[PDB]
Parts: structure tokens; sequence; C-alpha cells
RNA sequence: GAAGGCCGGGGGCUAGAAGGCGAUCAGACACCACCGUAUUCCCGGCCGUAAACGGUGCCGCCCCGCGGCCGGCGCGCGCGUCCCGCCGGCCGCCCAGGGAAACCGGGAGGCUCCGGGCUCUGGGGGGAGUAUGGCCGCAAGGCUGAAACUUGAAGGCAUUG
RNA sequence: GCGCUGCUGCAGUUGAAACGCCCGUAGUUGGCCCCCCGCCGCCACGAGGAAACGGGAGCGCUCCAGGCAGGCCCGUUGGAC
């Protein structure tokens, strides 16, 4: 039978969408079906941020960040615990 | 020991305040005590019949758990019919439960004429239909002397309801007995909820009951 | 495209009466609709109605009072013989005692009882009970 | 009829102030919307509704067959005072399912009328009443679903003062109808008892 | 209400009709209810005991709209304004 | 009229059918690693298929309630890209009702109480989309499309283990 | 039997089955309006045209399958339609 009303994708008012490559296995995926997360992290791990700042000569220097977007396929998200298999009633929950 | 009422309606029945079952039916009051009906049928005028006995199994870690399901109908052959089911580990107790449930739920049946009006109504008032599962039933009024044109199971129900002339049609998987009996029961139940031009008369509500 | 105005009118009437409404509006008016409604009114199913003129596509308002249980049309007008009415009555109507079947004849729009009285036949329009 | 004392008490009670949401079945009682979005009731309508409800209640000869249900903690004191003075029955706290259909339940009664404060918070009671031919009267805010509700009383339910005031007026009116207290003289009891008091 | 050839009624009982929709109330419609309303003396403050009775079917109750129906019915039966 | 494929011309960086080579395995001519031809790109022209899917034909009417987004227009004021509406489109939840159920509800509703109009397809499972003819195509293949014979179940939605 | 050939009266999301989409001729189907005239269909009646069969009025082959006979004091005895 049919498991999801969206058929496992977010496709409305269109026929085709551009493809993307999974960042782990390099599988080709539709853009509307791929799992996307945005991360913001420091270039230097926070354990040694204080050490770096102490060593820094400049005054008032701020640690730069990394801005990246991660895109994963369905199989790789499940294997790496990015998403979880849920109960029949919890599949409808959409909040994070 | 003695029937001790557990409801206001039951206490009223214990007293002689209310005299007819049609009074209860006129106000759509649920019935929860099996004595509320047998009081109105002291001579056990109600018949009884076991339509089907089926066995149902549940898989478990060690073998299967069997159980029995029964279906029972009751009627006095005078515009009253009831249907019930019961499930138990033992056949006799399932039959008792089914009989109790059938007694509990009961409905009046409206009867009418085919053309010529001659005293006692002999067939259904008009066309009636019912539905349960995949099964559908049609009941069409028939002339006097036409008998009951129906399958053995449905015919017993129509007899217990107190009908003598009727044409029937069945559709769907009618070999499933419970759904056929339910479809006919629903069709009969619908009878007193169909408006006709004879009932267009406008009557003022009364403060009785 | 729109074809059978009467079918749309009757479907709307039944839909409104189902949820216990009090008034309805059917968009296109016609002589046949008017005669159908007049017969319904004379038999006591739909009380009064009014016709609103706008030069094009006159609208109608009808007042309901329950009572009606079903209404319909037979799209291809079959030619019922005068002696072939009983079969249609049995097939279509719940009982031979209170339903009405509408026919169009050279004598006008009437009921099946009236046509039986005059021993004439004609074409079928619809039914209500 | 509506008098100045009653209207001023209502306004100081903020009874006429509702919620941003609106229902198509409650627009008859809405007078206007404020600039923020909160809807404003009409006091004539709510007063007439109170009068009609009191008539319906007094029509019942045995007060012991009227049931009052209120899971809202704010309403508890008001419902207790209402039942005590009007000699009715209360079901405070959680409403046990089966209290109307299971005759073996230790708290089982066959009420003729049911009263509620919030259909959403007391949904179970309304459903149970639907099984046993029991009419219901409830209090409804600007956004309420009428599912087996027979009479609605447009009023707010968040503010405890609004809750207590409405019950107090209802009790006053029913007592006057019963013939005990006349209309001219003020009722001896004051609304402040019905409003819950902390500490 | 269905008579015999002699004009003698033969229906076992006449069920109740919903006051708003004119629909027959069935023997098993357990969501169907009927209320009553009391009249007020000329001076008020005292009910005469005369009661006006109304009954409503389950369908309209589930669908809502019983409140407005009741208001129009009371208006038609009384000067409630 | 996707992609693959074909004919004739151009171009040649990535990837990469075929092929080669290293590992793994009992074997591995496969999965993993590396190299690599056709192809992938452009012009002209053939082929005419896909889970070409919302697995739901087109036109038309009625129809509970709540909400979001897009385009255009109008009303009101305390003038905010505010709130109150209309038309059109894309979506979510859902009362009735429907259904074998999963579910649909901007219908899969208004239907055994079984008739708005037009077109196409199906009739237990295999044999078989095969044989034999015909048409199209450079080809690969496409459209159309049996019988003998055999068989008692094959399937759908759901429940407990 | 079989509403498993479906006009009455099947099915077409998932069981078998909606052409990949658009244009388009034959074909089928087509809003509302005129009070009466002519024509086509339609309804009713009628004429005309073999029976046998079928239906059907009357008649005790002892009944019956049948046949049109038959009774005395017979519609002009009958075989109507
Ligand atoms: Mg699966
Ligand atoms: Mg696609
Ligand atoms: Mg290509
Ligand atoms: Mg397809
Ligand atoms: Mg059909
Ligand atoms: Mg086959
Ligand atoms: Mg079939
Ligand atoms: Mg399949
Ligand atoms: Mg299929
Ligand atoms: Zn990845």
């Amino acid at each position: 039978p049919v498991k999801r009303r969206n058929n496992g994708r977010s496709k409305y008012n269109c026929g085709h969408t551009n493809i993307v490559r999974c960042q782990n296995c390099h599988r080709c995926v539709p853009k509307d079906k791929v799992i996307k997360r945005f991360t913001i992290r420091n270039i230097v791990d926070n354990t040694i941020a204080d050490d770096v700042l102490n060593a820094c000569v400049i005054q008032g220097f701020a640690i730069p960040k990394l801005y990246n977007k991660v895109q994963y396929c369905v199989s790789c998200s499940i294997h790496n615990h990015i998403v979880r298999v849920r109960s029949r009633e919890d599949r409808k929950i959409r909040t994070p | 020991e003695e029937w001790h009422p557990s409801t206001k309606l039951g206490r009223l029945v214990k007293a002689g305040k209310i005299e007819s079952l049609y009074d209860i039916f006129k106000y759509s009051l649920p019935i929860k005590e099996t004595e509320i009906i047998d009081y109105f049928f002291p001579k056990s005028e109600l018949a009884e019949e076991v339509c089907n006995i089926m066995s149902v199994q549940k898989q478990t870690t060690a073998g299967q758990r069997t159980r029995f399901r029964a279906h029972v109908i009751v009627g006095n052959r005078d515009g009253f019919i009831g249907y019930g089911a019961g499930v138990s580990k033992e056949v006799a107790n399932a039959i008792k439960k089914a009989a109790k449930n059938a007694r509990l739920n009961i409905v009046p049946v409206r009867r009418g004429f085919w053309g010529g009006k001659l005293g006692d109504p002999h067939t259904v008032s008009s066309k009636l239909s019912g539905k349960c599962g995949s099964v559908r039933v049609r009941l069409i009024p028939a002339p006097r002397g036409a008998g009951i044109v129906a399958s053995p199971t449905v015919a017993k129900v129509l007899e217990f309801a107190g009908v003598s002339d009727v044409f029937t049609r069945q559709s769907g998987h009618s070999r499933t007995l419970m759904n056929s009996v339910g479809a006919v029961y629903n069709a009969l139940k619908s009878s007193y909820s169909i408006l006709t031009p004879d009932l267009w008369k406008k009557e003022q509500l009364d403060h009785v009951q | 495209v729109r074809i059978n105005v009467l079918r749309d009118a009757l479907k709307s009437i039944c839909n409104a009466q189902r949820i216990g409404k009090k008034q309805v509006i059917v968009r296109p008016s016609s002589k046949v609709i008017i005669e159908f409604l007049q017969l319904m009114q004379k038999n006591g199913y739909i009380s009064d109605f009014a016709v609103v003129d706008n030069h094009r596509s006159n609208r109608i308002v009808v007042n309901l009072i329950g009572r009606l249980n079903k209404a319909g049309v037979i799209s291809p007008r079959f030619d019922i013989p005068a002696n072939d009415i009983e079969k249609w009555v049995v097939n279509l109507l719940p009982s031979r005692l209170f339903g009405h079947i509408i026919l169009t004849t050279s004598q006008g729009i009437m009921d099946h009882i009236e046509a039986q009285h005059r021993q004439i036949g004609g074409k079928v329009i619809g039914y209500f009970y | 009829q509506l008098k100045e004392a009653d209207v001023k008490k209502m306004l100081v009670a903020t009874t006429h102030l509702g919620v941003r949401n609106i229902d198509r079945r409650m627009q008859f009682y809405i007078f206007d919307r404020q600039k923020d979005g909160t809807f404003v009731f009409n006091l004539q309508k709510v007063w007439a509704k109170i009068v009609f409800a009191a008539r319906i209640l007094v029509t019942i000869d045995d007060p012991a067959e009227i049931a009052v249900v209120a899971n809202r903690p704010d309403a508890q004191r008001a419902i207790l005072k209402f039942c005590k003075y009007t000699h009715a029955t209360a079901f405070p706290g959680r409403f046990i399912p089966g209290n109307f259909t299971n005759r073996m339940n230790p708290n089982y009664c066959e009420p003729r009328l049911l009263l509620v404060n919030d259909p959403v918070v007391d949904r179970q009671a309304i459903l149970e009443a639907s099984y046993v031919n029991i009419p219901t009267i409830s209090l409804c805010n600007s956004d309420a679903n009428l599912k087996f509700i027979d009479v609605a009383i447009p009023c707010n339910n968040k503010t405890p003062m609004s809750i207590g005031l409405i019950y107090w007026l209802l009790a006053r009116e029913v007592l006057r109808l019963k013939g005990s207290i006349s209309r001219t003289e003020e009722w001896d009891v004051k609304p402040d008892l019905f409003v819950a008091l902390p500490e | 209400g269905m008579k015999n050839s002699s004009g003698v009624v033969v229906d076992a009982y006449i069920p109740r009709k919903c006051s708003a929709t004119n629909r027959l109330i069935g023997p098993k419609d357990h969501a169907a209810v009927q209320l009553s309303v009391a009249r007020v003396n000329d001076k008020g403050k005292m009910i005469e005991n005369n009661y006006v009775t109304f009954a409503f079917c389950g369908a309209i109750r589930s669908r809502g709209g019983v409140d407005s129906a009741f208001m129009l019915l009371a208006q038609e039966h009384g000067l409630m304004e």
C-alpha cells in the first residue's frame, strides 16, 4: 500500500527537479528528496580556542567560523543516525 | 436472588408505572437490563435460534488459543426482532452471552400492504435496504400468498420478525452469515425511521414520559 | 458543459434538504423546472418558490419543509406505452401507494396516476417520493 | 433586561474580551474586533443567553439531577458554590470515562441535564452524554466547536473572575425565577466568593 | 397514521419528529434529546409551570446549528427580543 | 516526446558501459582500488519507448469547518508592504458521507434509494506479448496480436505470532 | 444459476484494466427564449391482412392429458374475442 502522502519527497507543481550528489557515497539524488542540514562551527575546536586567543598578537580578534551545508541520501542518513525510523503515528510529526 | 433494578428505567419497570415497550422505544431509551424485556414477555413468547457457530484461533508462542463465536436471533412473530453475538472459551457460555446480547437489543418492525388493504399487514411497509461488510439486501413488498422468497437464513429472520410475504435480493459475499444477518437487521431497523405522507400530520409535543 | 438543468436543480435541492436547510437557489430557470416544481408543490413536498428575472439565466428561490426523500431525472426520454407504466412504477418506486412519476404528453405534464386515469402514454421526465 | 450595575461589573470583570480566533458559528455574538485582534462580545446577547439558560435549568424539578463538570482549576470554587447554593451535583477534577455508561462504576448517575465550562477541556463528558440522551449547556469563547452543544453562553474562560461572575449571575437569576429572592433587592451573596482566592 | 380499509389506524406507534428538520427520530437514536422551557408571569420572578417542549435529532446536533435553530424556534414561539 | 541507441559531420575535459590490472573469497570472470574505448558536448536527421506515477481520462453542477503560500483587484483606518473581502492557482488537517480496508473528503462524496455528456481498457492463473501474417524502421526494434495444451488457486488490505 | 457480458445492471488508486501529451475529421452530444402555422419523430384510436401454436368464454370425453362439442321445450344451440 501507500506509506506516505508525500511519497517520500517534497514535489509540488512540477515534473522534474535538479539532482544532487550525496556527500558520503556520491549517489545521485533528487534535490527535493535529499536530507539537508546547515551547520555553523568554529575553525578551531573550542578546547584550544582560549589557547589560540592567548597566542594571538592582534587585539580584539574573533575566531572565524565555517558555514557549510550537508546533504545526505536516505540510506546514509539512517546508517549515521541522522534520521530515525519512527512509529506509524509519529511519522506525521514535523517539528524538530 | 430477586431482580434488583440497577437503573432508573429498571426501577420504573419494577413498578407498574410503564406498561408497554413501545413507550420506551418512542423515547429512544437504551436498555441495559435483560429483565426489562422479559417482564413484558412473561410467558417466554420470545423464540430463539443459533444461526452459526464458528471457531477463531490466535497464534501464540506455544500453539494456538481457540475460542468460539456465536450468533443468535430472537422474536415473538409480532413486529419484534433482535440479534446478538457472543465470544467465549466455551461453547455454552458463548451461546448464553449471544442470547443475552440479542435480547438486549431489539427493534420494532413496521409492516404494510401490497395494494389492497385487508386487515392485518402482511408485508413490509415499503422497500428497505441494508449494508454490512460487502453484503447488501433488498426487501420488496409482495402480494398476499406469495410466501417468503429468500435464502434459508434470511427467511428465519423474516419469520421471527412476523412477516409472511416478501421478495428479497442479495448482493456481495453472502456466504458470510454474520454480515448477511446484520444487513437484514439494519434494513428492518431502518423501517420506523422512514417518513411517509401518512405521517406528515403535525402533532404537538406532550409532557408525558 | 451544462446540459441537463433539471438534474442540477434536483441534486441541489436534495443536497440542501439533507442538512436541513430552509432555502435554495438554482441558477438557470426553465419552463420544465417550473412545471416540475408546481407539481411538487401541489403534492405537498416543497411549499412555495419565486422566480427572479435578470434578462439572462433567471434564478429561482425555493422554500423547503423536509418531507422530500428523493428526486431524480431519467436522461434519455423513453416512450412509455399507456399499459407499460406498472413495470416502471415497480422498478423505480418504493411502493405502489405514494410515489409519483412525471411524464410529458400531448396533453401536458402530469403524473402517472393521471395518465392511467386517461389511458394514455407518453415520455418520462423524472420521479419523486 | 440589562442594568448599569450588571454591565459595569462585567466590564470590570473583562467578560466581553475574547480570543484572536473566530468561529463561523459565533459571529452572531461578536460586536467588533480590536486593533490587536481580540474579539469583543455583545453583552445584550450574553445576558439573554443567561436568562434563557436559567429558564431551562429551573424547568427541572429535581436539582439533584443537574451535573456540573469543571476540570479547570480556576472554576472549581465557583462550581462548588453554584451547586451548594443551588443544590446541584458537581464532578470536579478528572472525569472518569464510564461514569454514565458503566453501571458498576462507583460514581454513576443518570443526570437529566449537563453543565460544562469548556468543551475542549471537558470533551469526554460531552461524548458520554451523547450516548444516553442527555442535553448539555456549556460556556463558549469566541473560538469553540459545537459538537452536541445545545445552548452556548458566549464569554471568556481564561480569567477566573469572568468564570465566577457568570455562575454567580446564573445562580442569582435562577433563584429569582424560583421565587425565593425578588429582583429589586441585591442578592445577599457577593461574587467574590465564586472567584478563587489564593493563599 | 396508515389506516386500514375501514379507516382504523394500524400503525403500532407514532414516533417523534424533530422540531427543526421534521425528520423521524428512530427507536435507536440515542443522541436525540428533548428539552423544555418555562413561561414567566406578567410580573416575572415566578414560573406558571406551563412548559414548551422541543425535540431534536442526533444528526443536527452532531452537525451543530442546534443553537441557532433553537433561537429561531423560541422567537417564533415567543417574544424573546 | 527523458535517458540510452543509430547515420553523417565537428570537438576531446571530467566521468565512464566494453576491456585490462590489484585485492577479497573455496571459487569472484562481482561488490572495493587503479587505467581506460564508445558515450557524455554542438549541427543536421532517424528511432518513438519509461514506476513517461497523483499507479486516479476530459467537460460541467452542489458541497463542514480551520489554516498556509503565490499573482491581480477593491474596501477601511490610527497608513502599516496593517486587516476585511473577491477571482484564479499550489498545499495541509478534517465533521458528514463513502469504502474490503489502507484511506479519500478542492472526492475515491451527492449511487442496489443503483440514468448529466463523450472516449479508451478489462473478464481465474499459466502457455504468451510467444507463433504465424501485415504496417513502420538503416538497424536495434515498435504497433497489431492467437491456438493447442496445462492448472485449483494466483492475488488485495488488514490481525496475532 | 451469473448483476461472471451488466439497456434495466459490472469494474477500471492498491486486486485484471485510464492511450505519454496536444490538435483534429467522420461519429455521438449540445444553455435559455416566441401559445397556437407546415414538416419528422412520439402517444392514442382505426382499417387491412391465414390458420395451427399461445392466451382466453362455454361445454362432467366417469376424472385427466384432450376435443369442439351438445340438449331437448336450444341465442337463428354454440364454436365469442
Ligand atoms: Mg512494503
Ligand atoms: Mg517525472
Ligand atoms: Mg541523448
Ligand atoms: Mg498508466
Ligand atoms: Mg451504476
Ligand atoms: Mg485469463
Ligand atoms: Mg468481475
Ligand atoms: Mg501489483
Ligand atoms: Mg492492477
Ligand atoms: Zn553522504
